[PDB]
C-alpha cells in the first residue's frame, strides 16, 4: 500500500494473506474471505500450492489470532488471460472451514451490475510494499477514488469497464502496490473490487477486477 | 533458501503481486541460467513466449545489485559474460517487454 | 572449462582465483608482484572490498600451503563498455606484494598492438564450470584452442575447439589465454552457451592495452 496508514489490528477480519509456491519461486498476495470455506483473490496469484493465513495483523509474527489453512482448490476464472490480465479472479476453497469469530469473518459482496459511480471514495488494504524500496510487516490501508473510465482507457489497452474498475486519482500519491494483489476494494463495507494491476511505477490510476460482473461465476463455483 | 524479487512490466502493465525467484541451496548462478529463468517466469506469469520475445519492440531485464549498481541484459542476446554471480548480491530484477 | 583436462600442479604460476563469500567467481593473471589483471565485468557489480585474490592455488577444494591471499587496494579500468562488452579489462592493485617462487610468478605480456592470425595454437585455462550438469572445477583445468577470426569481432581475440564441443564456461571469465608463452587474451564472453561448437569464445585482446597496462603497473 502506497501513501496509506497502518490498519487498526483486526479491524478488517476478512483479510487473507497468501503464500504461493510457483515453479520458479514464491509469491505473496492478498485475498478476502467471502464464506467460511472460500477466499476470493486475483487469478494471477495462482500457484501449485497456496497457504492462506486469516486473522493476522503482523504476518511476520506468530499471532494466536491467526488461522493457517491450505487451499485444497484454487479455481481460476476459466477465461483468465495471463497476458492481457483479463478475467483476473480466482476462488480458493479452503481445506477446512474457518472458525468464525471477531478476527475472522467474511465480507459481503455487491449486487449484480451495481454501480460504483466515479468520485466514490473506497478503501483498499494489504501487506504489500509501501515504496519501490520498502515494505511492511503489518496490514496497511488507504482510501482511493473511483475514476471515470476514460482515465484508464487513455492508458491501458486491455481495460474493460464491463469487467474492471478504474481506481485512484493521478494527483494523489496513493495506490495498491506489490503484494497487495487480490485484496478487496471496499465501498460501504461491500467488496466491489479486487486489486489487479497498474503501471510499474505505482502512479495511479490502476485497474481492479469488478466483482459484480463475476457474481454468476462466483455463485456457481461456490455451489 | 536464496530468493530474489522480480517484477514484469509488459506493454506498460504490471500486476500487483510480490514475486521472487528461488535459488534453493545453489546461490551461485550465471547469466545463461538467469536468462533462462527470466524467460520461464515471463511464460508462466504473463503467457509471453519465445516468439513473442523474438519479435518484441524491446525485451530486456535489469539486475539491480545491492551495492547500488545495475546491469542490463537483452533477452534476445546470445552473448553471456563468463562470470559467476552470487544471488545474495542481487537486490531485485525488473523485466521489461515492449 | 568444458572438455579440458587437469593442469599439472602449479604449471601456470601466474593463474589467480578471485573469490567472494568463500567461492571462486572469476579468474585473473598475476602481471606484477602487486597487480593482477582480469575482466572488467567480473568486478563491475561486486563489492570490491569483499574480493579475495588467491595466488598459488591448484585444487580449490583443498587446503594448500602454497597459496598467498590478498585484498584489492584499488581498481583501474580502461573505458569498459558493458552494453557492447568492449575494453573488458581491469587491473586490481593488491594490498601487498606477492612472494615470487616456483608456485607464484608473474606472467609475460605481448608487445602493444600485436595481432594473432587465424590458426595460432593457444591454451585456455580456468576453474569454471565443467559442464551444464557437472559443476564447478576444483582442480585447475586447461584446454587446447585455436585462434579464429570468423564469427568474431575485430575488437576481440576469439578461439575455438574445432571438431568437438569444448570451450570456456561460467567462472572462467578473467582467465588468461596463453599463446606462444604470452598472455594474449582475458576470457570475456561466450555465445549461445558454453562449448557450442559453432561460435568462438571471446577474449579481451591484451595486446591492444599493453601501453595502458604498463602505465598502470609503471
Ligand atoms: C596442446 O597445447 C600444448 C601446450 O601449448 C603450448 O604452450 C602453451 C602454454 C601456449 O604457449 C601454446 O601457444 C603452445 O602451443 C602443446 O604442448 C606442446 O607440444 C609440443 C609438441 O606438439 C612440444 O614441443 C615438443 O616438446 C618435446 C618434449 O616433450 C620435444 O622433444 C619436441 O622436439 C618439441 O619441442 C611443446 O614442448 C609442448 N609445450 C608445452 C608447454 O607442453 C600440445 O602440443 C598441444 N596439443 C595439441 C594436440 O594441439
Ligand atoms: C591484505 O589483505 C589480506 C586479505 O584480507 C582478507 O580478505 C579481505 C577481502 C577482507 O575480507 C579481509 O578482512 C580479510 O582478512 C590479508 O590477509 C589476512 O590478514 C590477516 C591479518 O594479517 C590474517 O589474520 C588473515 O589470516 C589473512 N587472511 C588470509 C585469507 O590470508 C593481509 O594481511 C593483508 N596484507 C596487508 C599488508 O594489508
Ligand atoms: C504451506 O505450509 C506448509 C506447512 O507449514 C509448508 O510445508 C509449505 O511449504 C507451505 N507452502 C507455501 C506455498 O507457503
Amino acid at each position: 500500500i502506497i501513501g496509506g496508514r497502518e490498519s487498526r489490528p483486526h479491524s478488517r477480519p476478512y483479510m487473507a494473506y497468501l503464500q504461493i509456491q510457483s515453479p520458479a519461486g514464491q509469491s505473496r498476495c492478498g485475498g478476502f474471505l467471502v464464506r467460511e470455506d472460500f477466499v476470493l483473490t486475483a487469478a494471477h496469484c495462482w500457484g501449485s500450492n497456496i497457504n492462506v493465513t486469516l486473522g493476522a495483523h503482523n504476518i511476520q509474527r506468530r499471532e494466536n489470532t491467526q488461522q493457517h489453512i491450505t487451499a485444497r482448490r484454487a479455481i481460476r476464472h476459466p477465461q483468465y488471460n495471463q497476458r492481457t490480465i483479463q478475467n483476473d479472479i480466482m476462488l480458493l476453497q479452503l481445506s477446512r472451514r474457518v472458525r468464525r469469530n471477531r478476527n475472522v469473518n467474511p465480507v459481503a459482496l455487491p449486487r449484480a451490475q451495481e454501480g460504483l459511480r466515479p468520485g466514490t471514495l473506497c478503501t483498499v488494504a494489504g501487506w504489500g510494499r509501501v515504496s519501490m524500496r520498502r515494505g511492511t510487516d503489518t496490514l496497511r490501508e488507504v482510501q482511493l477514488r473511483v475514476q471515470r473510465d476514460r482515465q484508464c482507457l487513455r492508458i491501458f489497452g486491455s481495460y474493460d469497464p464491463r469487467r474492471q474498475i478504474c481506481v485512484g486519482d493521478r494527483r494523489e500519491r496513493k495506490a495498491a502496490f506489490k503484494g497487495d494483489s487480490g485484496g478487496p476494494l471496499l465501498c460501504n463495507n461491500v467488496a466491489h473490487g479486487i486489486v489487479s494491476y497498474g503501471k510499474s511505477s505505482g502512479v495511479p490510476p490502476e485497474v481492479f477486477t469488478r466483482v459484480s460482473s463475476f457474481l454468476p461465476w462466483i455463485r456457481t463455483t461456490m455451489r | 533458501t536464496y530468493q530474489v524479487p522480480y517484477s514484469i512490466n509488459l506493454n506498460g502493465t504490471s500486476t500487483n503481486i510480490l514475486s521472487n525467484l528461488s535459488f534453493s541451496n545453489k546461490p551461485w548462478t550465471n547469466y545463461k541460467n538467469l536468462t533462462s529463468q527470466i524467460k520461464s517466469v515471463l511464460k508462466h506469469d504473463r503467457g509471453i513466449s519465445e516468439q513473442d520475445l523474438k519479435y518484441a519492440k524491446k525485451a530486456y531485464y535489469t539486475v539491480y545489485f545491492k551495492n547500488g549498481g545495475k546491469r542490463i541484459l537483452q533477452l534476445n542476446s546470445k552473448n553471456y559474460t563468463a562470470n559467476l554471480v552470487h544471488a545474495k548480491d542481487v537486490k531485485r530484477i525488473e523485466i521489461t517487454v515492449k | 572449462i568444458v572438455g579440458g583436462r587437469r593442469a599439472r600442479p602449479h604449471a601456470w604460476p601466474f593463474m589467480v582465483s578471485l573469490q567472494l563469500r568463500g567461492g571462486h567467481f572469476c579468474g585473473a593473471t598475476l602481471i606484477a608482484p602487486n597487480f593482477v589483471m582480469s575482466a572488467a565485468h567480473c568486478v563491475a557489480n561486486v563489492n570490491v572490498r569483499a574480493v579475495r585474490v588467491v595466488l598459488g592455488a591448484h585444487n580449490l577444494s583443498r587446503r594448500e600451503p602454497t597459496r598467498q591471499v590478498f585484498a584489492v587496494q584499488r581498481i583501474f579500468e580502461n573505458g569498459y563498455d558493458p552494453v557492447n562488452l568492449l575494453n573488458d579489462i581491469v587491473i586490481l592493485q593488491l594490498n601487498g606484494s606477492a612472494t615470487i617462487n616456483a608456485n607464484v610468478q608473474v606472467a609475460q605480456l605481448p608487445a602493444q598492438g600485436r595481432r594473432l592470425g587465424n590458426g595460432v595454437q593457444c591454451l585456455a585455462m580456468g576453474w569454471g564450470l565443467l559442464g551444464r550438469n557437472r559443476g564447478i572445477a576444483s582442480v585447475l583445468q586447461e584446454l587446447n584452442v585455436t585462434v579464429v577470426t570468423s564469427l568474431c569481432r575485430r575488437s576481440n581475440v576469439c578461439t575455438l575447439v574445432r571438431g568437438r564441443q569444448a570451450g570456456v564456461c561460467f567462472g572462467d571469465s578473467g582467465s588468461p589465454l596463453v599463446c606462444n608463452g604470452l598472455i594474449h587474451g582475458i576470457a570475456s564472453f561466450v555465445r549461445g552457451g558454453c562449448a557450442s561448437g559453432l561460435y568462438p569464445d571471446a577474449f579481451a585482446p591484451v595486446a591492444q592495452f599493453v601501453n595502458w597496462i604498463d602505465s598502470i603497473i609503471q
